């Protein structure tokens, strides 16, 4: 019942402010025809009510994936998004969030031979959004597992501290691969939430309920 | 707790004309905002003890599971490859520059607070 | 300054982290299925069986195996 | 056992012992009993005397729950609503526009007003609350607050600018066609009483002129009486927008 | 290697529980703190021309 | 009473001493944005404190 | 006390105690930024060789590229199939 | 009186009750044996077996049985 | 609020609301100490009959002393061996 | 925090002979021991919420296990036989007499505190 006290200007507050304002920047509100004043203020609030919380959803999905991706780079830890049901379960959840938002506009009714082909391109976003997250967390860690085994075969066979320069060159390529997996962990959390703003933002359109009556001049 | 400006007005009005100027540092300190002093040092919080023992229990649980794995020696050397980058990030990252870069991410800390000016609230 | 006020409060967890670890543990313990390498048996079979025959070798791998695939227990020799 | 339960039923589960449990938290219990339809004058007399030493220490949610409860029960206790209006006047910064619109509608149901209560409610909506809180209000609640200030003659032009923000095509469109008529006709009388014709009166007049078949001949006369009065105040001509 | 889990529904409900906790913790604990700190700065910066003008007209000090 | 008046203002806002009393009227204008910038940024920076 | 010393101790190690200056690596190395690149791969190479030296007589689960560690070359350490290597290790274990 | 001072502190557990419930739970989860009606099996057997065949009827008794001995699942019909 | 009312409510029930005085049991009963002995066995007899009425068509795990509940006397409810009673209940369940 | 008798001695010595007798109730209250006032009511503690939810979780776990038992209806009616005695113990036990019987078990509460007498510590 007693909430904690927060220091203003704390680094996690400033980081989460710039992160939230970035995903809110992805689906900006449309500028109305009329100037915004007390006449147009309820139409601006109502247009904000009909807009989905894609700014909140994308920084939910950014923070929950960049925390899960960087667990794969912590020692004694693996990434939750390297599992198939976790990473694709987030991607089908975004696709179902965009579909439910799109279906709630029309009638909750599902919309000659052209539209079965456009449906396959739409329902492939359910697969490809989560699979691109899953394969990137899997194939980078699988390649790290193979090359660590081949790097281990040199000091096992050729002495522990006997000969350095061959096991130095493979430990440099192994160390650059973990640094590449650091870059993929941040980029795939960004690509996921960029695409979630794109997919949900397709159905984030309602008509502006402007003034039906006006006293001109 | 009453507000400090009304305490300034009450203490300045109640003072004598003789000892007004000497007692101004006393009225200044009575209206100074409280800044709590540095309390006694305590080593670990209860939740800090749960967090460190819970992370130690998690590390020992994951190291025991990695050691029983099929590619067990590859798993323990992947912890060496992963912990080496945590050491290199302590060396490479400009932690003062990253602090001020994050400070410029929020508009509340990217600029100074522009509000009430002195001439608008002068009381004569 | 307010620096000594913020050093008074120690480490604190995030505000609803107990509900997060409650939901994650309840997804791992309330699976509605036997636990990963075990099989439910009858009470007649469980009482008659010794502990060494009740264990399986695959569920007890060696902590630091000198050969890949060493198991800690040998299980039931009756096939 | 056919009569052992019936003997227990006539003496224990009675409305009088429903009240004797309800004496501990009157703003909670009177609100939820009257929400369930228990609007009984004999019990709400006992509610009013049980809560009267506690009204001055009630929170804003408890005052709003107690005020809505005595509106649904239609019971007016003037000494109770004096302490209720003394709680709103003492804590007007803590009250919300969503709460005060339910308190004013109870104070408008039976005619009970103070000049200090009208000032502290108007100061709370205009200055102590968010300026877009009338947008979330609903036009039927804002028209009741406008009528409550027009009937008491209390002219607060800063309040009238805040309450008129809530009237729009959004908030009047959410009303029933019969309920939009009573909302439009009561807001246009309150705007003509003070002589205040804001820019958002175009939505109140335009809600009547886009569907005039609901309105009578004398009602369209007093609508276009306000329409020409707002045309002089805002300095223009009234025109209906068609989309396209 | 590990491709399919022991339960696909358990891994999806784990992702649903973690993402709904982050959605709860953002809307309830982080964004009320962020907006108290952001909009104190933002309302002061957006009012300071009109606030100082309104305060200039009010005080009879000059 | 004059000293007690200026003691209250300089206890709350001690940066008023950086403006002389005879030059105060020469800063004013009809609008607040037209007030002379000779003392604006110096008043705002002394008000922030000795640090 | 136990925590207040450990904070003061690691602060001295993280900042004040630098082995780049005490060993005088400015003669051998160009930059401090290239020292921490060599200290990175140097940490990996030590942790590889320490994890192998912590238990050397083991049959590798990683594929050795047709190579043998020491003078074994026919023992259980060098066996390809692990079912044969488990039986050969049990004969080696009772003797040693 | 000091009565209002002692009403300030709420309910509190005994001082080392977390160590008591840690020791009691660790005696019930670190048994070193399969869990009461289950048997450890191979990973080959666990992956090939459906969930309904992996369960046993004795380990699923009926919550309010109309006949003594009703089981919730029927298990594997293969004997 | 939710806890402060519930304390005030149960305090009124524990002390102020007595069904021994409101029902006037001084005419029927001698003492209050013998009322709470009858309220004790009265609580047991209700809880026996409520637990049986919450699910009456069940085969009893307790041994009935050669007696049958209602007009069943040959159904699965009255069967002695529970392996036969389970097969007889499955035929009764699909009809009802 | 200084001790209150030295504050009594300091306040009585510093007062005038004229306003000594009027200010004695003020010096009495300044040396009165602090008795903290009744704070705001809070419904449940955190540990009280764990205790009630943990007892409710334990009751539901044991009622679910009793219902799945072989003699399941005997187990649930044994809870009726056991809870009936908890009701009868609230009726029969003289809770004021048991409180004073337990109070006489400890010698610290069985007698009044016999210590320092008045005549031995009179200060003239
Ligand atoms: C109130 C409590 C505060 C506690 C104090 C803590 C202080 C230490 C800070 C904690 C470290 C957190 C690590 C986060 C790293 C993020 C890096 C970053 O912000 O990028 C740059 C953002 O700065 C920029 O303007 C952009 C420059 C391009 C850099 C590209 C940034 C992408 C990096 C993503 C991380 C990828 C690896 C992930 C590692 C975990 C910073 O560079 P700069 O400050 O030198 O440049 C500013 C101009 N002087
Ligand atoms: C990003 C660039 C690279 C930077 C360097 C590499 C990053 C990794 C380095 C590892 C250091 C991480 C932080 C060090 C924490 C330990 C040192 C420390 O400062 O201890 C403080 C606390 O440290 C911790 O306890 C943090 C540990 C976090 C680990 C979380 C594991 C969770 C396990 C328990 C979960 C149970 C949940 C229960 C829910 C109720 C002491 O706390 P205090 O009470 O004295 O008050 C100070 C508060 N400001
Ligand atoms: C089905 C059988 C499962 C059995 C498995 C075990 C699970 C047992 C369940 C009970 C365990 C305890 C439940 C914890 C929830 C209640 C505690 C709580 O309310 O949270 C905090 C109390 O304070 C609050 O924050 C209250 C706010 C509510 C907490 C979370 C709200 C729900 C979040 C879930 C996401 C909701 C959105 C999606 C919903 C579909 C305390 O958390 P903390 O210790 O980490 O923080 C203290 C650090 N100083
Ligand atoms: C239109 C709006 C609807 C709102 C509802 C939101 C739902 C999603 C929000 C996220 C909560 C997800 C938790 C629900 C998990 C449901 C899983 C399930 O139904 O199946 C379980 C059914 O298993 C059981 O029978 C045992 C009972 C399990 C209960 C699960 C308790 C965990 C609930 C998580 C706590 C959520 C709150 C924590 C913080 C977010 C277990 O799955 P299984 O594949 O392993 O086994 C299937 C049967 N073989
Ligand atoms: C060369 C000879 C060595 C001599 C041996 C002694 C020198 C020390 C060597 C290393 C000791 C490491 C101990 C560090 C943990 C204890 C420090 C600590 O936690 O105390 C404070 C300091 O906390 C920290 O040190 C956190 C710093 C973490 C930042 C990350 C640094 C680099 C990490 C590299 C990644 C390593 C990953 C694993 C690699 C194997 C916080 O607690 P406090 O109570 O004193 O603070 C008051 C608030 N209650
Ligand atoms: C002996 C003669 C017969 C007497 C009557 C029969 C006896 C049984 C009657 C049952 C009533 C038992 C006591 C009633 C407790 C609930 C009512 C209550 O008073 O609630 C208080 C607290 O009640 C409880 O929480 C006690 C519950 C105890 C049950 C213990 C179950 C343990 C389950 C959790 C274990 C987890 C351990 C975690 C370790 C860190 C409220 O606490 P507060 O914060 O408001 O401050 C008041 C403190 N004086
Ligand atoms: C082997 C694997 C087991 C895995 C199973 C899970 C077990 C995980 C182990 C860690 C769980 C947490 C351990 C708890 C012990 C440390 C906490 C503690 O020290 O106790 C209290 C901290 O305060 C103390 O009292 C410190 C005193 C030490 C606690 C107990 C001392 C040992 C008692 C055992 C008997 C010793 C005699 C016999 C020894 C052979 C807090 O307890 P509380 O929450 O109930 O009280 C708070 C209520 N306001
Ligand atoms: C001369 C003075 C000696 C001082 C020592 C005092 C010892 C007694 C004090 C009370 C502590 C008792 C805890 C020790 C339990 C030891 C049980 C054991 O060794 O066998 C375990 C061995 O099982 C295992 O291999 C798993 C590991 C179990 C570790 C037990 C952890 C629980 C420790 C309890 C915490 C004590 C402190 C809590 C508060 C008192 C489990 O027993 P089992 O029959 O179920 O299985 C046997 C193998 N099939
Ligand atoms: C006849 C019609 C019925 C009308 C319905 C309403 C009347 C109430 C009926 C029974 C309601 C029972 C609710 C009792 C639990 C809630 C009371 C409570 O816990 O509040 C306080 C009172 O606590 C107690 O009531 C404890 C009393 C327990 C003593 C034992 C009494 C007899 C128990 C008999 C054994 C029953 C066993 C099970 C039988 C089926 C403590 O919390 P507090 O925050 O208000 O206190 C301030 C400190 N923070
Ligand atoms: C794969 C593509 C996606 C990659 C991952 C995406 C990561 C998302 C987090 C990065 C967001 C940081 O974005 C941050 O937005 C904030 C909004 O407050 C901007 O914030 C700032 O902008 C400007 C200029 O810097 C300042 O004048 C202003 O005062 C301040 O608001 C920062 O300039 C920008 O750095
Ligand atoms: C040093 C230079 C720094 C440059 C910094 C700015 C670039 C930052 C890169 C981060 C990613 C940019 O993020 C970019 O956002 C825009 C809108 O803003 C998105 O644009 C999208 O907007 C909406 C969303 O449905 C659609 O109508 C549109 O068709 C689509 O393009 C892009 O898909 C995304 O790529
Ligand atoms: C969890 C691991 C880390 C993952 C983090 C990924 C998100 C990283 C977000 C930070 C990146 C954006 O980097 C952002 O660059 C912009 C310019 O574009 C800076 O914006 C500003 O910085 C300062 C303001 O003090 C000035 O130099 C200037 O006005 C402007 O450049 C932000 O201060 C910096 O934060
Ligand atoms: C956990 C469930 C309960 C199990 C409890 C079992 C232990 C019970 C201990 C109490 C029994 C002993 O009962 C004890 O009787 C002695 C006399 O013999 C009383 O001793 C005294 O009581 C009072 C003192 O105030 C006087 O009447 C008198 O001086 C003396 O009789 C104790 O006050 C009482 O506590
Ligand atoms: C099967 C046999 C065992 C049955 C179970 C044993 C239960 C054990 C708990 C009962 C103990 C109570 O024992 C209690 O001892 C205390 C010691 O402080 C005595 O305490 C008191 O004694 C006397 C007389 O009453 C007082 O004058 C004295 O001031 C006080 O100390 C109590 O008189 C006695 O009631
Ligand atoms: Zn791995
Ligand atoms: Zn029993």
């Amino acid at each position: 019942s007693s909430v904690r006290d927060v220091k203003t200007g704390s680094l996690p507050t400033n980081f989460l402010t710039g992160v939230y304002r970035f995903w809110r920047s992805q689906n900006p509100a449309e500028k109305p025809h009329d100037p915004v004043n007390d006449r147009l203020l309820p139409a601006v609030v109502d247009a904000s009510d009909k807009r989905a919380s894609i700014g909140t959803w994308a920084t939910t999905f950014f923070c929950t994936i960049i925390s899960c991706n960087l667990l794969g780079l912590m020692p004694f830890n693996e990434a939750p998004t390297s599992g198939l049901g976790f990473a694709t379960g987030l991607g089908v959840s975004v696709w179902a969030t965009a579909t439910i938002l799109g279906l709630s506009k029309t009638g909750f009714k599902f919309p000659f031979i052209f539209v079965p082909l456009e449906t396959i391109s739409y329902t492939f976003r359910a697969v490809s959004l989560g699979v691109r997250l899953w394969v990137n967390m899997l194939a980078g860690h699988t390649l790290l597992h193979i090359l660590t085994g081949m790097a281990l075969a040199l000091p096992f066979s050729l002495g522990f501290f006997s000969m350095v320069p061959a096991t130095f060159g493979v430990c440099c390529l192994l160390s650059a691969l973990v640094g590449l997996e650091y870059l993929v962990a941040v980029l795939q959390s960004g690509v996921f939430s960029i695409l979630s703003t794109v997919y949900v933002g397709e159905f984030n359109h309602d008509k502006f309920i402007g003034p039906a009556a006006k006293i001109v001049k | 707790e009453g507000n400090s400006v009304a305490g300034i007005i009450k203490s300045v009005n109640e003072t004598s004309g003789a000892n007004l100027l000497s007692s101004l540092k006393t009225i200044k300190a009575q209206a100074a905002p409280i800044y709590p002093a540095a309390a006694s040092s305590t080593g670990y919080s209860t939740q800090a003890k749960i967090a460190l023992f819970g992370a130690l229990s998690w590390i020992l649980y994951r190291a025991d599971g990695q050691s029983k794995a099929h590619e067990w020696i590859v798993d323990l050397n992947l912890n060496v490859l992963q912990a080496a980058w945590l050491i290199s990030f302590s060396s490479l990252i400009p932690f003062r520059a990253v602090y001020f870069a994050f400070r410029g991410m929020a508009p509340a800390t990217a600029s100074t607070l522009n509000g009430l000016k002195t001439f608008s609230s002068i009381s004569l | 300054s307010y620096s000594a006020y913020f050093a008074k409060a120690g480490f604190q967890f995030p505000a609803g982290l107990s509900a997060l670890v409650a939901g994650i543990v309840a997804l791992n313990v309330c699976t509605g299925r036997p636990t990963k390498g075990t099989k439910e048996i009858s009470n007649a079979e469980y009482n008659a069986t010794p502990i060494g025959y009740l264990q399986s070798p695959d569920q007890h791998p060696t902590a630091f195996p000198k050969v890949p695939g060493m198991k800690d227990v040998h299980g039931s020799p009756h096939h | 056992s056919q009569n052992l339960v019936s003997t227990f039923a006539n003496k224990v589960i009675v409305e009088e012992n429903l009240v004797n449990v309800a004496e501990i938290d009157v703003p909670f219990w009177s609100y939820w009993l009257s929400s369930a339809g228990f609007t009984s004058k004999d019990a709400f007399v006992k509610f009013a005397e049980a809560v009267k030493p506690k009204v001055a220490a009630l929170s804003t949610s408890d005052i709003t729950n107690l005020t809505v409860a005595f509106k649904r029960a239609n019971y007016y206790d003037k000494d109770l609503f004096t302490g209720i209006e003394a709680n709103v006047s003492a804590n007007f910064t803590k009250f919300e526009t969503e709460q005060l619109l339910q308190i004013v509608a109870t104070f408008d149901a039976f005619n009970h007003s103070s000049v200090a209560f009208l000032d502290d409610v108007a100061d709370s909506i205009t200055y102590c609350n968010h300026y877009l809180a009338p947008v979330r209000a609903g036009a039927d609640e804002l028209a009741t607050l406008l009528t409550y200030y027009a009937k008491n003659g209390h002219e607060r032009a800063d309040l009238l600018a805040t309450v008129a923000r809530g009237f729009s095509e959004v908030s009047l469109g959410k009303l029933s066609a019969a309920q939009r008529k009573d909302t439009v006709l009561s807001a246009l009388k309150a705007f003509q009483t003070f002589g205040f014709y804001p820019e958002s009166i175009e939505a109140v007049i335009g809600a009547a002129l886009v569907s005039p078949a609901e309105y009578s001949a004398e009602e369209l006369k007093e609508v276009e009486a306000v329409k020409v009065a707002a045309e002089n105040a805002l300095g223009g001509e009234f025109v209906l927008i068609q989309e396209g | 290697m590990k491709l399919l889990p022991e339960s696909l529904q358990q891994e999806a409900a784990t992702a649903a529980v973690v993402a709904s906790w982050v959605l709860w913790h953002l809307d309830t604990q982080l964004l009320p703190t962020i907006m108290r700190e952001h909009k104190l700065h933002a309302c002061w910066a957006a009012a300071a021309k009109r606030y100082n003008e309104k305060l200039f007209k009010l005080n009879p000090s000059y | 009473r004059l000293l007690k008046l200026w003691a209250k203002r300089l206890l709350v806002s001690p940066e008023l001493a950086i403006v002389p009393l005879n030059e105060f009227d020469a800063q004013l204008a009809s609008k607040f944005e037209g007030i002379s910038p000779k003392y604006q940024e110096l008043l705002s920076a002394v008000a922030q404190g000795n640090k | 006390a136990v925590t207040s010393f450990l904070g003061k101790a690691f602060e001295k190690y993280f900042y004040d105690f630098s082995a780049y200056e005490q060993f005088g690596l400015n003669r051998f190395l160009s930059s401090k930024g290239q020292y921490v690149a060599l200290r990175h791969v140097g940490f990996v190479m030590v942790g590889v060789n320490v994890l192998l030296a912590a238990n050397f007589p083991f049959n590798p689960p990683f594929p050795t590229i047709g190579m043998c560690p020491a003078g074994w070359e026919g023992t259980w350490v060098c066996q390809a199939d692990k079912a044969k290597a488990l039986e050969m290790y049990k004969e080696w274990k009772k003797s040693n």
